[PDB]
């Protein structure tokens, strides 16, 4: 408490630092939203992968796995790898499953409707 | 101790008769060993000990481990814990062991 | 009787004009929505009082204040008398003498720094049996600095009594300079949010307001159960003290050490504690204490101190620059001096070099002062390594014998056999307590451990070099120190333009560890509206099983909206489903089109500023 | 709609206000009024109080300048993007999707 | 620095006396003043101590519960009110400047004029 | 291969472990624990020690905040480039060479 | 600073006003019972063209 009272005599440096870190933390969700939320809807591929011989199985989501991820996203998650003194780690607003859903939607749109969905209704 | 005689104080550690004796009495040692006092805490097996002289302190680090090897220090790593820091207040420039 | 003071007791904090501003004042005000007493009697004056009385025929006259029921303020037919005097007060109806339900009177009474301040306001009312609903400010009336203490008061003669408490308010100063509104900053989370953004309107969103820390429920001291007092008297009330060049070092251990015995002993002419304040030794613990005892003249006593220089400092007895302990010296002229000049006390004056600290020397070789080897020749060019003392009680007081002791101890983070007089308490675990082990003050939650310490280690440590593991000084069990649960407080608010409801987010806590103005705050603490997410404990929102677009972002895929009205908590939905009817021979082609104009806004520049170094930092000085 | 333009004004005004408020903090000294310390204390003691205020004020000015330098870089990035959008959407027709 | 003490005299058991001394050459608000007595031909002793603020007061074990210590910072005056006074207390009493501020350690670099206090029946 | 993501994670790990490890420095006082100062001195000088720890920890936190703020701009530029790449490569066919 | 007349109406008990940054801008004169604005003594940068 003596330290707290002495700290209060140094103006509002602590408020400035808390605000700065809060701005960084809120920006880290704007970045993900801008990168991935490029599409209004969530498209789904047809049940049968008859795309004229092109096998997108290694990039499309897998129903079997519990994270509904593609094999390459699985390898990306695998290959990339607590005590508190006022420190805190906020959770990202968009969960990894939701990023997987957005990527699946973009992939389905590209495969099924070309670049038509990036300017208007999916064709 | 500095001089190993009656002139200067000389720490002494001995294990005999199932008892260790640590005097600071400036004993009279012959040139082949095998008075005023300060204290007496009178109380292959590779023995490892560390000694140093700090302010008024003499620290005795120690560790004992079961070994079967001859002719050198063995390999491997083992940390030496402390056992006591004898409160000895002398100036030391030399020493000698005892069998 | 009792009543509810909705929004009253607001007085202009100081005689300073402000306009169109929203200020933040921390001062003694009356909290809003407060249970206050209703009267138709002796009443205490805690720190400040809100007196509000409804009357029509002036059935009240004034007030009496003081402790030993003291100053009288009264209002007769026309004028008012103010004076402090010794009066013949159960009243019924000098330093200074300032003798100068339709109608409602509100008064604020404060005496701070001995200055007595009265704030007042009148207003017309057509109401009965109830405090009027509205906002009004109490202007100052007269300041009288009597400089007397007051503890209770009583009026002179219905009315209400409210008491002022330390609070912070967001006040609203209009263009005309009058407070038309205010915010009780501690009433509820919404008011605190309005405090963080200094405005009475809060747009929709999520706001971080304060930090929440579980508090120590109790206090715990665990000290060794040893009983024998340290034989300090044997060190001080001894027989005789050795000559300084051979200073006795006597160790003190395994004993409770009261130091108030040395403090109360008033025979010490110099008691200056170096590494620690003297008045805290009785609560600390020490590894080992060395008492170095010897006799020195009062002029040369100054040599016995850390980081100094002198003959006794260099040749005889040196206290290191980082010494830890207390230095005690006192006169013993009656017991350490002869009639014809005592020379039993000796000191080393002819040495070949200095001494490192805490080094004793008993060398008995002739010192050399010439360039020739001494060879046991005493006299010219070869001095005896010591010097003598002359002790007759007939000299100046600076030359009298002084038995001086240095109570040196290592205050290391070690087993600390020695301790002070402190009463151990039972050990309670799993609860946030303000513990104390061997002087290691701190607070946290103590639990059993699965660790193993070495038989000489006293406590563990975290990467931050902070204590997080200890062994009980009485039972030798490893305890786990975890800091008390905490986090940030966030208020989930639909815009004030929409509703006054709020929801509360507790960051990084479990919804059980959360247990505050109860009539407002506690509602957002319990009930069937408490939800636990991955961002912490969410209080005040209903966890619906639907999913919608993110309206207010909570965290970890949770958003909260104001719907039906109440606040919902849902796992946000990314967008509408779809399935393009893909086929190997099916194409879709537009048959019409659209011309749609959209907007992009991009900041380009910002205000150009220039701040002067000297004018900002030093100004005109 | 115009939050992107408004927040720049909001942040700059807030930062200037905070820089001004720091002039009214004693920074662990007797008081923030230089004339008062120079008035109620002798040169040898007033100097230390003035020096502590100087350190606090200089640090506050430094933090304001650094935050302005960091923000200016983002505004310059936005100015570059706006210039690119002008040159490629106004002075021409763009083929880059969603640009 | 200048010190002159006031008070003292022939005092019988249960009597009272007031000692005061000013400090000049420094404002005296920061420094702490102790009370010291030397019985003639004997050792000096520490009678009582006052904190720099005035809140914290300490006494020798001999005078605990009997003496009242008080000082006024504004005219730089230190007072000692003594109760249950006796011939045991006979000594020359010194108010001393402790050379330092805002600390509780008890000893004095300086010694004041002192007062001749004679206790008799 | 995934050097950039791992580098970002690691630069977040250090410079934060550095901040935690910086919470145990004397900065010129007797101890690195506030309570150790609190439980060993009277406020008139425990204040001086706490003030020195306060200044040290304030410089440490300010430096950490500045570095984080600078790293944020780098990540933001990377995310804007990633969004541009998403829009122009994924939602279309690009005619930019090597983009 | 420089003192001039103003038109802000102080409340009768109020003695001197301030700004949004809590800095002295107005003072109510003791004897004449008027309202005065206080403004910073002029300062500026000097540029050579």
């Amino acid at each position: 408490t003596e330290c707290s009272n002495l700290l209060l005599q140094y103006g509002s440096f602590c408020t400035q630092l808390n605000r700065a870190l809060t701005g960084i933390a809120v920006e880290q969700d704007k970045n993900t939203q801008e990168v991935f939320a490029q599409v209004k809807q969530i498209y789904k591929t047809p049940p049968i992968k008859d795309f004229g011989g092109f096998n997108f199985s290694q990039i499309l989501p897998d129903p079997s796995k519990p994270s509904k991820r593609s094999p390459i996203e699985d390898l990306l998650f695998n290959k990339v790898t607590q005590k508190f003194n006022g420190l805190t780690v906020l959770p990202p607003l968009l969960t990894d499953e939701m990023i997987a859903q957005y990527t699946s939607a973009l992939l389905a749109g590209t495969i099924t409707s070309g670049w038509t969905f990036g300017a208007g209704p999916a064709l | 101790g500095t001089t190993l005689d009656s002139k200067t104080q000389s720490l002494l550690i001995v294990n005999n008769a199932t008892n260790v004796v640590i005097k600071v009495c400036e004993f009279q040692f012959c040139n082949d060993p095998f008075n005023n006092c300060t204290f007496e805490y009178v109380s292959k097996n590779l023995r490892e000990f560390v000694f140093k002289n700090i302010d008024g302190y003499f620290k005795i680090y120690s560790k004992h481990t079961p070994i079967n090897l001859v002719r050198d220090l063995p390999q491997g790593f083992s940390a030496l814990e402390p056992l006591v820091d004898l409160p000895i207040g002398i100036n030391i420039t030399r020493f000698q062991t005892l069998l | 009787a009792y009543t509810n003071s909705f929004t009253r007791g607001v007085y202009y904090p100081d005689k300073v004009f402000r306009s169109s501003v929203l200020h933040s004042t921390q001062d003694l005000f009356l909290p809003f929505f407060s249970n206050v007493t209703w009267f138709h009697p002796v009443l205490p004056f805690n720190d400040g009082v809100y007196f509000a009385s409804t009357e029509k025929s002036n059935i009240i006259r004034g007030w009496i204040f003081g402790t030993t029921l003291s100053l009288l303020i009264v209002n007769n037919a026309t004028n008012v008398v103010i004076k402090v005097c010794e009066f013949q007060f159960d009243p019924f109806l000098c330093t200074f003498e300032y003798v100068s339900f339709k109608n409602l009177r509100e008064f604020v009474f404060k005496n701070i720094d001995g200055y007595f301040k009265i704030y007042s306001k009148h207003t017309p009312i057509n109401l009965v049996r109830d405090l009027p609903q509205g906002f009004s400010a109490l202007e100052p009336l007269v300041d009288l600095p009597i400089g007397i203490n007051i503890t209770r008061f009583q009026t002179l003669l219905a009315y209400y009594v409210g008491y002022l408490q330390p609070r912070t308010f967001l006040l609203k100063y209009n263009e005309n300079g009058t407070i038309t509104d205010a915010v009780d900053c501690a009433l509820d989370p919404l008011s605190e949010t309005k405090c963080t953004l200094k405005s009475f309107t809060v747009e929709k969103g999520i706001y971080q307001t304060s930090n929440f820390r579980v508090q120590p429920t109790e206090s715990i001291v665990r000290f060794p159960n040893i009983t024998n007092l340290c034989p300090f008297g044997e060190v001080f009330n001894a027989t005789r003290f050795a000559s300084v060049y051979a200073w006795n070092r006597k160790r003190i251990s395994n004993c409770v050490a009261d130091y108030s015995v040395l403090y109360n002993s008033a025979s010490f002419s110099t008691f200056k504690c170096y590494g620690v304040s003297p008045t805290k030794l009785n609560d600390l613990c020490f590894t080992n204490v060395y008492a170095d005892s010897f006799v020195i003249r009062g002029d040369e006593v100054r040599q016995i101190a850390p980081g100094q220089t002198g003959k006794i400092a260099d040749y005889n007895y040196k206290l290191p620059d980082d010494f830890t302990g207390c230095v005690i010296a006192w006169n013993s002229n009656n017991l350490d001096s002869k009639v014809g000049g005592n020379y039993n006390y000796l000191y080393r004056l002819f040495r070949k070099s200095n001494l490192k600290p805490f080094e004793r020397d008993i060398s008995t070789e002739i010192y050399q002062a010439g360039s020739t080897p001494c060879n046991g020749v005493e006299g010219f060019n070869c001095y005896f390594p010591l010097q003598s003392y002359g002790f007759q009680p007939t000299n100046g007081v600076g030359y009298q014998p002084y038995r001086v002791v240095v109570l040196s101890f290592e205050l290391l983070h070690a087993p600390a056999t020695v301790c002070g007089p402190k009463k151990s308490t039972n050990l309670v675990k799993n609860k946030c307590v303000n513990f104390n082990f061997n002087g290691l003050t701190g607070t946290g939650v103590l639990t059993e451990s699965n660790k193993k310490f070495l038989p000489f280690q006293q406590f563990g440590r975290d990467i931050a070099d902070t204590t997080d593991a200890v062994r009980d000084p009485q039972t030798l069990e490893i305890l786990d120190i975890t800091p008390c649960s905490f986090g940030g407080v966030s208020v989930i608010t639909p815009g004030t333009n929409t509703s006054n409801q709020v929801a509360v987010l507790y960051q990084d806590v479990n919804c059980t560890e959360v247990p505050q103005l109860t009539p407002t705050w506690r509602v957002y603490s319990t009930g069937s509206n408490v939800f636990q997410t991955r961002a912490g404990c969410l209080i005040g929102a209903e966890h619906v099983n639907n999913s919608y677009e993110c309206d207010i972002p909570i965290g970890a895929g949770i958003c909260a909206s104001y719907q039906t009205q109440s606040i919902i908590a849902y796992t946000m939905s990314l967008g509408a489903e779809n399935s393009v009817a893909y086929s190997n021979n099916s194409i879709a082609i537009p048959t019409n089109f659209t011309i749609s104009v959209t907007t992009e806004i991009l900041p380009v520049s910002m205000t150009k500023t220039s701040v002067d170094c000297t004018m900002y930092i030093c100004g005109d000085s | 709609a115009l939050g992107k333009l408004q927040d720049v004004v909001n942040q700059n005004a807030q930062a200037l206000n905070t820089l001004v408020k720091q002039l009214s903090s004693n920074f662990g000294a007797i008081s923030s009024v230089l004339n008062d310390i120079l008035s109620r204390l002798d040169p040898p003691e007033a100097e230390v109080q003035i020096d502590r205020l100087i350190t606090g004020r200089l640090q506050s000015l430094q933090t304001y300048v650094t935050q302005q330098l960091i923000r200016a870089a983002e505004i310059r990035a936005s100015a570059n993007l706006a210039a690119t959008k002008m040159s490629e959407c106004v002075l021409g027709q763009s083929k880059r999707v969603d640009f | 620095v200048q010190l002159v003490e006031s008070g003292g005299g022939l005092v019988q058991a249960g009597g009272s006396l007031r000692l005061s001394c000013a400090a000049s050459g420094f404002t005296f608000s920061n420094y702490v003043m102790y009370w010291g007595r030397q019985a003639p031909g004997k050792g000096r002793e520490w009678v009582s101590g006052i904190d720099s603020d005035g809140s914290d007061t300490a006494y020798a074990s001999s005078v605990k519960g009997r003496f009242t210590i008080s000082r006024d910072n504004a005219k730089n005056t230190l007072y000692l009110q003594m109760n249950n006074l006796k011939p045991e207390d006979t000594a020359l009493y010194y108010c001393v400047k402790s050379k330092s501020p805002w600390t509780r350690s008890e000893f004095d670099d300086y010694w004041g004029q002192g007062t001749q206090v004679t206790v008799s029946s």
